[PDB]
């Protein structure tokens, strides 16, 4: 509000305890977001490692599985995904509880589990099964008899490899495919920027800085100017808090939908 | 401090935020360009007419 | 020369045209000032500050608590817990205890161990602590097991057990109304 | 004699340093692509109105 | 000056009331979403099979 | 809030950029409404008769 002025505290204790519920709401939304990401990605109890020998009936998973050749242990697709995208004034930014490395570890564990053990590991424990019979089970599920797959295994493998290469090339070349994340980041940064820039408004007083105005005028009207400044800044802060609450609610809804999609379109069949 | 903030005589396991700290300034300094020069109020206050 | 402020003065490497007097980055935040006596440019940095938090295992088990200062270097720790600010009697906590440096700030009162478990008190950046004396370590995601994949083998269960689970969902809150004139 | 002033007439509005940032300023400026009057020093020097500042472009080689 | 004092008091009280109403609206919306999810789950799992 | 009076604009000039802040939200709302109806109905790639 003013940056460590005694008269600020003296006049502010006359107004109440708004900062208490402000901080309460901010801490609540922070903890809520942490729990949100935790529940989205924490869906397994152990960690599965893919066997070093890789003969999945001709299917090629080199560009999707992680490799122990990079410092971050990130696969090719997520590396391209990271490469596509691109202060102390009274407020701070807390660091996330779960770093990127744990996120990558969960993704790798889930991917290895869904390749090797089919989908039985989502209910009990991991049970071995070769990939070809899992493909046959899935085709039998979608209504086509298992006879078709065994006579067209090679064609299916060729189509799979061509499709994954094509999608990798499309992601590498095409741009503007990540509108949502960029939009969210830009709008959040813009809101913070306008909030911090609002600090310099006159708000109808005669000076925009409290320290100078305090030591150059008679107190009796100084309290009037200070009151004007305080009410303006408090109004701006309340507006920002309301906007943050709305955005947090929307993001929670979207993340819940994503969690349901991940839970049922990966650990089984839809 | 935690008890005072939570307003209870018992606290369970967890992490709580109490307050903030800020380093206080040590001394003050002030600079002015190089020198001082006196302008002539004398001629204004002491003139023939 | 009229421009007043607070902060820490540092040497700067920026270059100015021969007619500016002070620079800023955004939102009227003066950041570079040149001294008139020597015509040397200097940089302003806001004086360090941050929040403080307490990690406790609950007063029932014991009454030993560790303290966490958010976003501050170790060197600023002793000078900020002096005998004039932030409960002078906490100056004893400013030393003696093994100071730990993390990515979320500095920790005092907790040991450091090389092991890893499934903790219960989050701290941040993959680091968390527990009472075991309070000790802080790195998150351990879980036990790792390797499934023996082979292209001519299956695994078929033989015995089934049934279980019962519970789930709780809220549906409504209190119905309240407020008047105007009475308020 | 009339001439088309393409884009000249921009001055540092203040004595404040900045770096790599777009700044919007409302102040006295010469409109772009304007009509500037052109005068010859041969067989003049006529008195001209001031009207809130003035621009002046001289390209005379001789002193 | 009693008028000025009254104006200050009423503007403060209205600010507090507005804040409370906004908080209540947000919490009510979230509870409504949760109740809708619970109703869907009850109607699907209990009266059939998943 | 001005009623075509430059006095109102002059007094609002000191109040900061509330104007753009209140302007942008309505545009966002209209955009999401348009996208919403387009998403709910545009689900086919041809027209059958
Ligand atoms: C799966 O596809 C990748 C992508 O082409 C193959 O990786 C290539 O391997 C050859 C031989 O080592 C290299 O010369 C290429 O440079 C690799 N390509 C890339 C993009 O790195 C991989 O061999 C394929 N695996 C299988 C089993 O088919
Ligand atoms: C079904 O489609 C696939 C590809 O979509 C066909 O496979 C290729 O077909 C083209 C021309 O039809 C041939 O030139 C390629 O040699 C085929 N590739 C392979 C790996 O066989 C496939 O032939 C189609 N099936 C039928 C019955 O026409
Ligand atoms: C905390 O302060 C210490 C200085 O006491 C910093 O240590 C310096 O780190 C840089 C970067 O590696 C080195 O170039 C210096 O030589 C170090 N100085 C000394 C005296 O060792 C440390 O980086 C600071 N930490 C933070 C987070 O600000
Ligand atoms: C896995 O599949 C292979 C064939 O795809 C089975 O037989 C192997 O065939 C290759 C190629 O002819 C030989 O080099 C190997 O010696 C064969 N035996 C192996 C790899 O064990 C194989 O029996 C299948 N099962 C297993 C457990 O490998
Ligand atoms: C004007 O002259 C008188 C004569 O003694 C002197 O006392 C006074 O200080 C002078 N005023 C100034 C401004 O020098
Ligand atoms: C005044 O100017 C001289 C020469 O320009 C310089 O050496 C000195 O540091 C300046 N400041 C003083 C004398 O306080
Ligand atoms: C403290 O924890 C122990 C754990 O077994 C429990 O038995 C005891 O009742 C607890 N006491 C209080 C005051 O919570
Ligand atoms: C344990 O971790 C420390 C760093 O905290 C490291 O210096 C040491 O080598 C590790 N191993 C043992 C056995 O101490
Ligand atoms: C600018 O000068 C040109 C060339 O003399 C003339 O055609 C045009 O009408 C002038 N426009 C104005 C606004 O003076």
């Amino acid at each position: 509000i003013c940056g460590d002025s005694t008269e600020c505290s003296n006049l502010l204790l006359q107004y109440g305890s708004f900062c208490t519920q402000l901080n309460r709401a901010l801490t609540g939304i922070a903890v809520e977001q942490d729990k949100n990401t935790q529940e989205v990605f924490a869906q397994v109890k152990q960690i599965y490692k893919t066997p070093p020998i890789k003969d999945f009936g001709g299917f090629n998973f080199s560009q999707i599985l992680p490799d122990p050749s990079k410092p971050s242990k990130r696969s090719f697709i997520e590396d391209l995904l990271f490469n596509k995208v691109t202060k102390f004034n009274g407020l701070t930014v807390l660091p996330p509880l779960l770093t990127d490395e744990m996120i990558a570890q969960y993704t790798s564990a889930l991917l290895a589990g869904t390749i090797t053990s089919g989908w039985t590991f989502g209910a009990g424990a991991a049970l071995q099964i070769p990939f070809a019979m899992q493909m046959a089970y899935r085709f039998n599920g979608i209504g086509v008899t298992q006879n078709v797959l065994y006579e067209n295994q090679k064609l299916i493998a060729n189509q799979f490899n061509s499709a994954i290469g094509k999608i990798q090339d499309s992601l590498s070349s095409t741009a503007s495919a990540l509108g949502k994340l960029q939009d969210v980041v830009n709008q959040n940064a813009q809101a913070l920027n306008t909030l911090v820039k609002q600090l310099s408004s006159n708000f109808g007083a005669i000076s925009s800085v409290l320290n100078d105005i305090l030591s150059r005028l008679d107190p009796p009207e100084a309290e009037v100017q200070i009151d004007r400044l305080i009410t303006g800044r408090l109004q701006s802060l309340q507006t920002y808090v309301t906007q943050q609450l709305i955005r947090a609610a929307e993001i929670r809804a979207s993340a819940n939908l994503a969690a349901t999609k991940m839970s049922e379109c990966v650990l089984g069949q839809s | 401090e935690t008890k005072c903030t939570l307003k209870s005589f018992t606290v369970e396991k967890g992490i709580y935020q109490t307050s903030n700290f800020r380093v206080q300034p040590t001394e003050s300094i002030v600079r002015f360009p190089n020198i001082t020069n006196l302008c002539p109020f004398g001629e204004v206050f002491n003139a023939t007419r | 020369n009229g421009l007043t402020g607070t902060g820490v003065l540092t040497e700067s490497n920026k270059k100015f045209l021969p007619f500016q007097q002070f620079g800023r980055d955004i939102a009227d935040t003066t950041d570079a000032v040149r001294d008139p006596q020597t015509l040397e440019i200097l940089d302003i940095t806001p004086c360090s500050f941050g929040g403080v938090s307490v990690i406790t295992p609950g007063t029932n088990t014991s009454n030993q608590v560790a303290v966490l200062y958010q976003d501050v270097n170790c060197t600023e720790v002793p000078v900020a817990i002096h005998a004039d600010q932030l409960t002078p009697t906490w100056r004893v906590y400013s030393t003696g205890s093994n100071v730990f440096q993390t990515r979320a700030g500095c920790l005092i009162g907790a040991e450091h161990v090389n092991n890893s478990y499934e903790c219960d008190i989050p701290i941040g950046a993959g680091i968390c602590a527990s009472y075991q004396s309070i000790i802080a370590y790195t998150m351990s995601l879980g036990a790792e097991n390797s499934v023996a994949y082979s292209n001519n083998s299956i695994a078929i269960p033989t015995n089934f057990t049934i279980s019962v689970t519970t789930e709780i969902l809220p549906v409504s809150m209190t119905k309240t109304s407020v008047d105007c004139t009475m308020y | 004699a009339y001439t088309n002033s393409f884009t000249r007439g921009v001055y540092y509005p203040d004595k404040v340093f900045r770096s790599s940032v777009l700044h919007s300023t409302q102040d006295l400026f010469l409109p772009f692509f304007s009509n500037v009057t052109w005068f010859h020093a041969i067989h003049d020097n006529p008195v001209l109105p001031f009207n809130d500042g003035v621009y002046f472009a001289s390209t005379e080689k001789s002193n």
